[PDB]
């Protein structure tokens, strides 16, 4: 942040030659008078006939030591440049630069004010000190460990671990509403607990510009929350991160309001947040236990709910989008999907994960940045005064119905299936993934990515299927129904939209393949069976859409796909073949004599081909 | 030993020595064993033991059929030896949770605060917890407490054990087992006072391996092992809590909060061996007991 | 009953009684099977006559919840479907008395050793003793496929009703008890070695409605493994069950032994310094072992 402050400060002197400026200004810069070194083009004696560069030279001075400053602590732990000769708050820099614009408004110059300072102050407020903030995130049973450790010292009887979630809040409470020191170094302590202590440390001692939110992993519980205030209070976090759970299976998001609704009630909690609250959700992770279908209605109903919570209790809500939602498409289809979120939901404050498979082409090109940007404040603004319909009755009936139908066939396939993970270790590149518990302990990204290369999906459109097939066995009508939702819902909309873009990345030929050359043939019925259920999973995404073919409304897209694929099936035709070279120490091939002038890099190069190629899904 | 160990790997409770009693019944049951009918005698039996045991770990029906080809090779007098030996080690460990039961301390933080708390022994209300949440969370007085209390009656009905009537005399032996049981994991325990309740074990165990009317005498045997002197104790309990919500009555002593019944010897049905007879001996046994 | 359980659970099961059902009066059968856990040890007593004592009392000044109407409705069908499934085997199978006879130890309990003309103790006894337990769990498969099967959402009903309803809770928390003293692999063996060739297709079909149903219970409970709510309970049951198993076993083969007179045997050279006498044991055993199911 501070070398492009740096990079910066010199076109605003070089620009602001101006000689009239406000009396305040003049004292200023007279001042500054004897309080050019280092420099990178300006390297001339600023004269006092030039005030606005006087001003702005001593913050180019001050930005270069606090780059260097920055550069030293990071390298060898040690600076020589004192706190004093740098911006250790955006305050400090911001007041000399807005001294600059208050004087030029009042010389008859805020056209120049409104120029380039004005893009350097927006700058400035944007990005602060640190260009972000960063969030920390750890699981939630990594927070019990340490308590529980804490507590089995105080040697009475049981520990944290032991006690009821009620006896857990019970002793958060007391200990949160005393003075009594938590710690002493008369603590034994495992690695992983002196890593969770050791990032408070750091987190610390640390500008609290630094840091956003502190989010929980596979939260469920008041307790869960209350153990990280705790435990940020205790290791001397003197601004402590906001608290931001992250409810990840679908019990975990039935009971997200009524846990929402006690830390709302707490007394000491409703102080510390000061009438903020985010809440995390995450649509792969959701996706992963119960179905996508079965997530992402559980989805729209869980915000509904926080909201009512929110409401009742007057905290301001924000909703922290993880990966795996329409809203992280980027492009255009992103617009939509923000446009979509329930009611309330949004109410001027959006927080959408940008997921890394996707900055580029949100970001990379200097008119899709422009563009993204502006999708993102234009429909954040539009949501608040603008909200979507709120479904039929028949609507939310036949979908909190699907949903049970869903999740049963997603649940069937992946984790009642006895030889489903024997199946997902050949078929798939799975372990090679992890090289360079079963589908439960397996992380949502690496379950996502595995069938992402085989171009079959499985984690995304599983369970549409049988919920479709049910909806429209048992009312005739329904399939005009389900048609209805997808003209008429904008949640409804994007949710199929998105199966679609999947579906036409998928190839079930090509996972044909994978089976044929990977897969005992014991298990080939199997995967024969999975893609009669991705063929027909696909004909009734299509029936809903009212479509004949994948992306019929999307032309642009398709023609994009298009023009992709036949790269990528090269490099899934070579993935498979090596994946079989790997593995099977029986395989023969015959070389031809070398062509130009290990197999596992071939491996590896395929994986970063074939998943530049494909992008996201869900 | 263990082995048990891997059967159950973890504690439930920080005061949990299930598994430790259980192999210490088990290695001087089997010492016993050995002493009385030979070392051969002694090996078959921790071979079946230990054939059943990893049963139990994986549940393969080829581990059944070991078992069986050991057991079916059995002549009838080692049959018995071995019935014998597993029942009585089912006695043991049956004694054995009876203690762990008895004395595992009371975890507040453990309760939930709602009615699941009250389908385990580990977090159900005691009668002073009960006063205190139908005082607070009811509205009830302690006034309607107490009133309530004195016209309320439990009756308890016995009826005989449908296998097996213990006699007194075993449930003597049995309740030493079990004291001994208790008292060698005492905190400050003396080696020589250790010493001598391991030996009073060992003797309680080998001395324990060692018509209606007589199902009803045995039925009756919990009288004078516990509910004789039970009964006051608990009914003082009781005397206590109301104190403590504010109740300075003691529960008037002829109010029959608790009451016995019994079929034994009174249930004719379907059972031509309880006569007009029986039932005579048994009201008459009753009254002189 | 679950009132008939003793320990804690008995606490519970008194609570859930129908709205003024108790008024200050419990009459409770202490079954011979509970008595010892009941009042063998002085601590355990006390907290028996305590527990008796503090239910009563409160219930009636705190009726339980009185049951949602769906709930009723539900129920009311699932009656009919697990009393047809139960009565369809139980009765209306042809062969059901004779497969009975062989898999079971029941007529030998009947000539010794304390279907409508049955006793109920005869009953639960003989199903017990080879870790069946049929006449506990029957018609619990049916009742719940029916139920989930007739609309979608009545699975996360009964899941409701689980968590919710005091006498729901302790119907299913009996009926995993009792699933945590099974083994379908012991019932198995029994009919290897006692049921003729014929049966044994009737025999699996059982086995796998123990399954189905075991399975069905444990999603309505909202738990991956029986009694994953009572980990004391459950590891009580462990530390019981490879004695239980040896008997078994020995109880199996002792009946071959005792019926079949072709069954050929070859015995060591005795070891220790009638088989029915075994089988007496094997029987009193198991039972001290299994105590209360049903
Ligand atoms: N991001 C695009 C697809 C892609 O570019 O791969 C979409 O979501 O429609
Ligand atoms: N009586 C216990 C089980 C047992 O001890 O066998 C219960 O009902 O939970």
């Amino acid at each position: 942040a501070a070398n492009l402050y740096y990079n910066q400060i010199e076109n605003l002197m070089f620009e602001l030659s101006m000689w009239r400026c406000t009396d305040e200004f003049r004292v200023r810069a007279d001042e500054l008078h004897r309080n050019a070194k280092h420099y990178i083009e300006f390297w001339k004696t600023i004269p006092p006939t030039e005030p606005y560069r006087v001003i702005l030279g001593d913050v180019r001075d001050k930005l270069y030591h606090t780059r260097e400053r920055s550069r030293q602590l990071l390298s060898n732990g040690i600076s020589d440049i004192p706190e004093e000769a740098t911006f250790t708050n955006v305050e400090q820099f911001l007041e000399p630069l807005e001294l600059c614009y208050r004087s030029l408004c009042s010389c008859g110059d805020s056209p120049i004010a409104d120029g380039s300072l004005l893009d350097f102050l927006r700058q400035v407020s944007t990005f602060g000190l640190s260009l972000v903030r960063l969030d920390i995130r750890q699981e939630s049973e990594r927070h019990t460990d340490v308590l529980d450790a804490i507590t089995k010292h105080l040697d009475i009887g049981s520990s944290y671990r032991d006690w009821s979630e009620e006896g857990r809040q019970e002793w958060l409470l007391a200990e949160l509403s005393g003075k009594r020191p938590l710690f002493g170094p008369d603590l034994p302590k495992t690695e992983e607990i002196s890593d969770v202590l050791d990032t408070f440390k750091v987190i610390s001692e640390l500008p609290s510009d630094c840091f956003g939110a502190y989010i929980i992993s596979m939260a469920t519980s008041p307790s869960d929350v209350l153990a990280v205030e705790l435990l940020q209070r205790e290791c001397h976090v003197k601004n402590p991160l906001r608290v931001v759970p992250l409810f990840e299976k679908l019990a975990d998001l039935e009971a997200a309001p009524a846990a929402v609704a006690r830390l709302f009630s707490i007394d000491w909690y409703k102080n510390r947040i000061n009438g903020k609250q985010e809440v995390m959700i995450g649509y792969s992770d959701s996706g992963k236990d119960a179905g996508r279908l079965s997530a992402a209605w559980e989805l729209y109903k869980a915000q509904e709910e926080l909201v009512k919570v929110a409401k009742k209790y007057g905290v301001k809500l924000t909703m922290f989008h993880g990966r795996g939602g329409t809203v992280g498409r980027g492009g255009g289809p992103t617009h939509l999907a923000i446009l979509s979120q329930p009611p309330d939901t949004v109410n001027g404050s959006l927080r959408v994960t940008v997921q890394g498979e996707v900055i580029e082409q949100s970001f990379g090109e200097a008119h899709l940045c422009f563009r993204t940007l502006q999708r993102f404040t234009a429909a954040t603004l539009e949501h608040g005064m603008n909200p979507p319909i709120s479904p039929k009755p028949e609507w939310r009936a036949l979908l909190d119905e699907m949903a049970v139908v869903a999740t049963e066939e997603y649940r069937s396939v992946v984790f009642q299936e006895p030889r489903f993970v024997e199946y997902f270790r050949l078929a798939t590149p799975e372990l090679e993934y992890g090289r360079m518990g079963g589908i439960e302990s397996l992380r949502a990204i690496p379950w996502i990515f595995a069938w992402t290369q085989t171009r079959f999906h499985l984690p995304v459109w599983l369970g549409f299927g049988a919920a479709f097939r049910y909806a429209i066995k048992k009312d005739v009508r329904n399939l005009h129904m389900l048609q209805d939702m997808y003209k008429q819902w904008p949640f409804f909309r994007v949710t199929i939209d998105l199966i679609e873009m999947v579906f036409a990345k998928g190839d079930p030929g090509i996972a044909a393949l994978y089976d044929k050359l990977l897969v005992s043939e014991d298990l080939w019925a199997f995967g024969e069976k999975l893609r009669a259920n991705f063929d027909e999973t696909k004909n009734l995404v299509l029936q809903t859409a009212g479509h004949k073919d994948l992306l019929e409304g999307d032309p642009y897209l398709k023609q994009r796909l298009r023009l992709r694929d036949s790269y990528i099936t090269t490099l899934n035709v070579c993935q498979a073949y090596t994946l079989k070279r790997i593995r099977d120490a029986n395989y023969n091939v015959t070389l031809r004599p070398h062509i130009s002038k290990g197999l596992e890099d071939t491996l590896i190069l395929t994986m970063k081909g074939i998943a530049a190629g494909l992008q996201n899904t869900g | 030993d263990a082995q048990l160990r891997q059967l159950v790997p973890a504690k439930v409770s920080e005061d949990d020595k299930l598994v430790e009693y259980d192999a210490l019944l088990l290695d001087r049951f089997l010492d016993i064993l050995q002493d009385l009918h030979g070392e051969d005698l002694r090996e078959t039996v921790q071979e079946l033991y230990e054939l059943s045991a990893e049963y139990e770990g994986k549940r393969e029906p080829s581990k059944l059929e070991e078992l069986g080809s050991v057991l079916t090779s059995l002549d009838p007098g080692d049959s018995i030896v071995i019935s014998k030996a597993f029942s009585h080690m089912l006695n043991l460990a049956n004694l054995a949770e009876e203690v762990q039961i008895a004395h595992r301390r009371r975890i507040k933080k453990l309760k939930k605060g709602d009615f699941v708390d009250e389908s385990s022994a580990t977090t159900e209300s005691d009668i002073e917890e009960t006063f205190k949440r139908l005082v607070s969370d009811l509205g009830k007085s302690p006034e309607e407490i107490f009133d309530a209390l004195k016209n309320q009656t439990v009756d308890l009905v016995l009826t005989a054990h449908p296998t097996q009537s213990v006699r007194r005399s075993l449930l003597q032996k049995h309740g030493r087992i079990r004291d001994c049981l208790a008292q060698l994991y005492a905190k400050d325990i003396t080696p020589d006072d250790k010493q001598e309740l391991d030996e009073s074990l060992q003797r309680e165990i080998q001395a324990a391996f060692r018509t209606p009317q007589d199902e009803m005498r045995a039925g009756m045997s919990y009288f004078h092992e516990t509910i004789w002197k039970g009964v006051p104790k608990f009914l003082r309990r009781v005397d206590t809590a109301l104190k403590n919500i504010g109740i300075d009555e003691r529960v008037p002593y002829n109010a029959p909060l608790i009451q016995f019944s019994s079929w034994m010897g009174g249930d004719r049905d379907g059972n031509p061996r309880v006569t007009p007879e029986v039932t005579r001996d048994v009201c008459l046994l009753a009254r002189m007991m | 009953g679950t009132v008939g359980r003793g320990g804690g659970p008995t606490h519970l099961a008194i609570l859930s009684q129908p709205p003024d059902t108790v008024n200050g009066s419990l009459r409770v059968t202490v079954q011979g099977e509970v008595i010892e856990q009941s009042f063998g040890e002085a601590h355990l007593c006390f907290r028996t006559l305590q527990r008796f004592t503090a239910a009563t009392l409160e219930h009636g000044m705190n009726p339980p919840i009185s049951p949602k109407p769906e709930w009723r409705a539900l129920l009311d069908e699932m009656a009919v479907v697990a009393t047809e499934e139960y009565r369809s085997v139980v009765f209306q199978e042809p062969r059901f008395v004779e497969y009975f006879r062989l898999a079971t130890p029941e007529l030998e309990y009947g000539r010794m050793n304390i279907i409508e003309s049955l006793r109920a103790i005869p009953w639960i006894f003989a199903w017990t003793q080879t870790r069946f337990h049929l006449p506990v769990w029957l018609g619990f498969g049916a009742a719940f496929r029916y139920a989930i099967k007739k609309d979608v959402r009545n699975l996360h009903m009964l899941q409701d009703m689980y968590k919710q309803w005091p006498f729901f809770r302790v119907t299913i928390d009996l009926i995993e008890m009792v699933f945590a003293k099974g083994d379908p692999g012991i019932a198995a063996l029994y009919d290897k070695l006692l049921v003729s060739e014929d049966l044994w297709a009737f025999g699996e079909k059982l086995r796998a409605n123990f399954d189905e149903t075991k399975n069905l219970v444990l999603q309505t409970a909202g738990h991956k493994d029986l009694l994953e709510g009572d980990p004391y309970l459950k590891q009580r049951l462990r530390l019981r069950d490879s004695y239980i198993t040896t008997l078994n076993v020995c109880q199996a083969y002792t009946l071959k032994r005792i019926r079949d007179a072709n069954y050929n045997v070859t015995l060591r050279p005795h070891i220790s310094k009638g088989l029915e006498d075994t089988l007496i044991l094997t029987m009193k055993g198991i039972a001290a072992g299994l105590q209360n199911t049903g």
